[PDB]
RNA sequence: CCUUCUCAAACAUUCUGUUUGGUAGUGAGUGAUACUCUUUGGAGUUAACUUGAAAUUGCUGGCCUUUAGGCGAACAAUGUUCUUAAA
């Protein structure tokens, strides 16, 4: 998880404060005109949207999903490991949405899809999922159907 | 004087930053008015490699946009020779309230005309210029004190000094 | 403590590659000292000034004695300092960071200066940043009264300075920065005269603010410090009147 | 495979139009003089410190 | 309905650039970074044409 | 000197020996390496005892890369030319600025490529080796030259193509671009890049046969042989090709009376 | 069952044997380490080979570290059965290179070079394409 | 959880030329044609290919120094010991 953060921390979203701060140097560069010239990659981040990280599925294209374990409405969020399983979208359960949130510039965001990575992390991609599935799918997939708790208090 | 204290541990220092920034802008805006009631920039420039010879007074430049008798203007025309032995700091602001030049060799190995009066607290001194008069510095510390010129046989190293008891 | 898994291996390759650097300096300076020079790099040396992208003028290095005034960095991130360093930085008391020392420059004396390069800065004092640390700072090692004399006491007493330095004739402080600055007579009796000096961190840190001053000072050095590792490396020189305003 | 068939959009692929209609907003603002440079603004900034 | 001056300097740019052809156009990278519709690319020039330049 | 008679009596024996003839859609790689020329070099004490990862460039009198070229639209590989330059050069420096003086003489840099692309982008075994693969003419600025060996991977310096190429686009103080314009004319056209490995064997690389005159591999191959001659003590000299035995035509047995 | 010792691959670049050491002896003194160096080059393999005092603890060190990322590419440790042994491991260094001295006399190889060529000429003969020389 | 030698000199003015020096590697595996000695111990060189930094034990070069270091540096040499990246 610490180097799940670590990835993306690389991939911060833009804040409202960089966007609009982006937004004032163009705008004022196309002020003077001073038209430099026409050329910007792409913008990489994560995404965050719920029903854009659905969306991002069943394209497919979610490199990887990360799932918070806390949401009060849990059935928000419940087919999405079954579904990411059927999809074979490697996705992993991250403990706490406002940890994602943090990463996103919202309080909370209770899910993480990422799709676009430079050449640069695409190793460090790959590398990460070799490593959450052999963390997450080969440990807990067996003691996933069994009915959890029960014990009293 | 600027000598390395010992801090103590005793004090707080959250009390005194507060009267300090007090007392930082109060003296500011009073260094305002009386720069600018002056008739002279209330920003006062120093040249740079001036402040590289010594950090004082002056380090500053003090532009444009009589003197009181006696004391404001005693010694007048009046050329010092401050050795690398006394203490420069004091000794400069006397010099600077008196009107007259300074000259430090101390200042000199950074890197003597009209020089004919060395103020230094030395035994034996060197090269003995008769042209040159020796002086300890309480001739400095005592003639302006009485604001009036006295003789300086006893300020001639190494006589020994009357103890001073200043006007209070 | 259980340490970690990851630190132990960042040291290792951070001591391999300053390892590596002071093995390709050492090979090099005895080839130049040797007067051997058949296949290197370069035969003269190179020194750089940063000053105010930021402007980086180098020059060649002159053999002439100069006052120079060290100020101990915080090492790189994570390692392990070499032993032979370590020899050095013993010699020079560099250790207990934000320590400075005056020292002289001559060619016997810059061979190391491309050793210890790493972990130090240089520059070009001024006899006011020199008086100003002397005035306000510094303790010496004494032989008092009745003491278990691990004892150090502060600059205040000029008769304390003649007695110990009267076959030198040397009295009043303000002449040992005289003779700092002028290196005519004797340095090296003011230099183990003046043995520690002590540098306050520039930043207090732990607390909400300072942390901002934190970061923007490690980005500020990493615009300014430069790790070359070639062995060839310019003497990197920074303003020390730029640097104790900060540092004093 | 996905589930749907559905044709992907034009923008996904080019630079994105919001963006450069909210971009010559600050345009028409900025040519009223509404909203000051930014560089226009460290130069008021400085001279207003002193 | 007349045209705006940054996309008609924008036309201007591209009809030097390629001249009169579409098919080398439609498949340039710089200055047509929206990759405009085989056609639309020749309704502005048109237009810009008659506008100004023949 | 050598004579050249010998030496196109050998080329024209490997020209017979290349004419000598379910079979593959896509020919064979080892098809390709038995067309090839390669200049062996017997020299006493070719270390420096030390290893040389730089590349001498021979003053070559013809320009093989332009039939490689040629040939490489019809091959598979394609000739691809990587330059790779400093972060500040690549800031100056623009790619029209490069193209427009290189079809002047008809010619192409691929790629440009700062060392910090090298450390981030490519710093991945696969990726890397991917990369450095798809290039035949590779090209870096001599400060960076002596950076690269652990950005390149020592994968990259096995090969000839694979290992960097020294060039300058300084020559006073400041780079410029005349500088570099005709200086990758100069490696590209009038030089030829040497490996300096250890032991008594040299390795020098020429080409494939259908590339070249038959008489212009003659003169570029005694061109060459003289610089070597002139260059270091030699015990003896087998061209052939990578498929074919040695061919003797050239040896001085005085130099291993000379060695001690 | 499964014994003490235990085979550790993918190892990081300049991750060696005292690092092994410091590392693994937190979880438990350890009772002998190695690592699968080149011969040429003291270079690492990347996979080693650990021996602890016990098969539990073996065990334990074994299950935090089995898909453990670590400063690039992940780990894999695997204990190994109770019939097993370590074999044939050792430290090599960077072997540089020797000088030895040629033992015959300049003229014997002179005349060695003289038969050497004459015998590759009858080669060109015996391959064989017509060269004079 | 770190980041990799990102230039030196000489000559020359040609609006920049000419010469010289400066580079230890990712491990494993395939494999062409050979070359050189060594005194059989092989050693050092030579095309070309593969590979998600992959991964299972190739048994103990030599010489020199000190109690580990150099052979790419011989009165040559080296250690894991920097705290406001704390708690």
């Amino acid at each position: 998880a610490a180097e799940t953060f670590k990835l993306f921390n690389k991939y911060r979203p833009e804040t409202a404060a960089e966007k609009k701060e982006r937004l004032t140097k163009e705008a004022a560069a196309v002020a003077e005109g001073k038209s430099k010239q026409d050329a910007s990659p792409k913008p990489y981040a994560v995404k965050y949207g719920l029903n854009h990280v659905v969306a991002l599925i069943e394209n497919k294209k979610a490199k990887l999903v990360l799932i918070a374990n806390d949401v009060d409405p849990i059935e928000l969020v419940v087919f999405l490991p079954a579904l990411c399983k059927k999809m074979g979208v490697p996705y992993a359960i991250v403990k706490g949405k406002a940890r994602l949130g943090t990463l996103v510039n919202q309080k909370t965001s209770a899910v993480a899809a990422l799709t676009e990575v430079r050449a640069e992390d695409e190793a460090a991609l790959a590398k990460l999922v070799s490593t959450i599935d052999a963390n997450f799918a080969d440990k807990y997939d067996e003691v996933k159907k069994h009915w959890g708790g029960g014990i009293l208090g | 004087f600027k000598f390395p204290e010992n801090i103590p541990s005793d004090v707080d220092f959250r009390i005194m930053l507060t009267f300090l920034e007090f007392y930082s802008t109060l003296l500011h805006f009073v260094l305002y008015k009386l720069y600018t009631d002056s008739g002279l920039i209330y920003p006062p420039k120093l040249d740079l490699k001036k402040d590289k010879i010594i950090s004082g007074l002056s380090s500053y430049i003090l532009e444009s946009r009589k003197y009181d008798s006696p004391v404001a203007s005693l010694f007048s025309a009046f050329v010092f020779y401050v050795s690398r032995e006394v203490p420069i700091d004091i000794l400069e602001f006397l010099i600077l309230s008196c009107g007259g030049n300074v000259i430090s060799e101390a200042a000199m190995d950074q890197i003597m005309s009209k020089v004919t009066h060395q103020i230094v607290d030395r035994p034996v001194l060197k090269n003995k210029v008769a042209g040159r008069t020796y002086i300890q510095p309480q001739w400095i510390f005592d003639c302006i004190n009485k604001g009036e010129l006295v003789p300086a046989n006893k300020y001639l190293p190494g006589e020994a000094l009357p103890p001073h008891l200043s006007p209070w | 403590k259980f340490v970690r898994a990851e630190s132990i291996v960042a040291k290792t390759l951070a001591t391999s590659r300053e390892k590596e650097r002071i093995k390709r300096v050492s090979i090099l300076e005895d080839k130049k000292a040797k007067n051997e020079t058949q296949h290197i790099a370069s035969g003269k040396d190179f020194i750089l000034k940063i000053t105010e992208g930021l402007i980086r003028e180098k020059t060649t290095y002159d053999g002439k004695p100069a006052l120079l005034f060290i100020v101990r960095v915080r090492g790189p991130l994570a390692v392990n300092i070499p032993n032979k360093a370590f020899k050095i930085l013993s010699l020079l008391r560099l250790v207990e960071t934000n320590t400075g020392v005056f020292v002289k420059l001559t060619k016997n004396v810059y061979p190391l200066l491309k050793v210890i390069a790493p972990y130090v800065v240089i520059g070009k004092p001024s006899l006011s940043s020199i008086r100003s640390l002397i005035q306000k700072r510094g303790r010496i090692i004494y032989k008092g009264e009745n003491e278990a004399e691990p004892h150090e006491i502060v600059l205040n007493d000029n008769n304390i300075v003649e007695e110990q330095l009267g076959d030198h004739g040397i009295i009043c402080v303000e002449d040992i920065i005289h003779e700092i600055a002028t290196m005519g007579e004797s340095f090296s009796v003011c230099n183990f005269f003046l043995q520690p000096f002590k540098l306050n961190r520039e930043v207090s840190g732990f607390g909400s603010l300072n942390r901002l001053r934190k970061i923007k000072q490690r980005e500020a050095e990493s615009r300014t410090r430069q790790f070359s590792n070639a062995a060839t490396a310019p003497v990197i020189e920074v303003d020390i009147d730029s640097l104790l305003a900060k540092l004093n | 495979m996905p589930l749907t068939a559905v044709p992907e959009p034009k923008r996904r692929f080019v630079p994105s139009k919001n963006e450069a209609k909210r971009v010559m907003k600050i345009v028409r603002a900025i040519r009223e003089g509404r909203i000051i440079p930014p560089k226009k603004l460290k130069e008021m900034k400085x001279x207003x410190x002193x | 309905r007349s045209q705006s001056e940054r996309e008609e300097e924008w036309l201007e740019k591209l009809y030097k650039k390629h001249g009169d052809d579409y098919k080398k156009m439609f498949f340039d990278k710089k200055l047509n970074i929206y990759q405009q519709s085989e056609g639309d690319l020749k309704r502005r020039l048109l237009r810009w044409k008659k506008r100004n330049g023949i | 000197a050598i004579p050249r008679e010998r030496v196109i009596k050998a080329v024209n024996e490997l020209i017979k020996f290349t004419s000598k003839p379910k079979n593959l859609l896509e020919d064979d790689e080892e098809e390709l390496k038995k067309d090839l020329q390669l200049i062996v070099v017997n020299n006493k004490s070719f270390t420096g005892t030390s290893k040389s990862f730089k590349l001498k460039l021979l003053n070559v009198k013809h320009s093989f890369y332009k039939p490689w070229k040629e040939a490489s639209a019809t091959a598979v590989k394609d000739f691809k030319v990587l330059l790779i330059l400093k972060d500040s050069d690549i800031k100056k420096v623009s790619e029209d600025d490069l193209f427009d003086q290189l079809d002047s003489e008809g010619i192409k840099v691929d790629e440009i490529i700062c060392g910090k692309d090298l450390k981030t982008v490519y710093k991945a075994y696969e990726a890397r080796n991917a990369f450095i693969s798809q290039f035949s003419l590779i090209l870096a600025d001599d400060s960076i030259v002596t950076s690269l060996p652990k950005l390149m991977g020592g994968k990259a310096y096995n090969k000839v193509e694979t290992t960097p190429i020294s060039i300058r686009t300084h020559a006073n103080k400041e780079f410029s671009l005349t500088t570099l314009t005709n200086n990758i004319k100069k490696v590209y056209m009038n030089q030829l890049p040497v490996k300096l490995p250890r032991g008594t064997t040299l390795n020098v690389h020429l080409g494939n046969l259908e590339w070249l005159r038959p008489e212009e591999f003659v003169d570029n191959v005694e061109l060459i042989s003289e610089q070597l001659i002139k260059a270091y003590q030699i015990r003896s000299i087998f061209i052939k090709t990578n498929r074919s035995p040695v061919l003797p035509l050239y040896y001085n047995q005085d130099v291993l009376d000379e060695l001690e | 069952e499964y014994s003490g010792i235990i085979y550790v691959s993918r190892l990081p670049h300049g991750f060696h044997e005292k690092e092994l050491s410091k590392y693994f002896a937190q979880f438990g003194d350890l009772k002998e380490v190695r690592l699968a160096r080149n011969k040429k080059t003291g270079n690492s393999r990347h996979y080693g080979f650990l021996e602890f005092v016990n098969k539990e603890d073996a065990m334990i060190a074994q299950e935090s570290m089995n898909n453990y990322l670590l400063m690039g590419h992940l780990l894999q440790v695997r204990v190994l059965p109770k019939g097993a042994k370590i074999e044939k491991l050792y430290k090599y260094k960077k072997r540089v290179l020797v000088e030895k001295g040629i033992t015959k006399p300049v003229k014997q190889l002179k005349d060695n070079m003289k038969q050497k060529h004459e015998e590759r000429i009858k080669k060109l003969a015996k391959s064989g394409i017509e060269f004079k020389w």
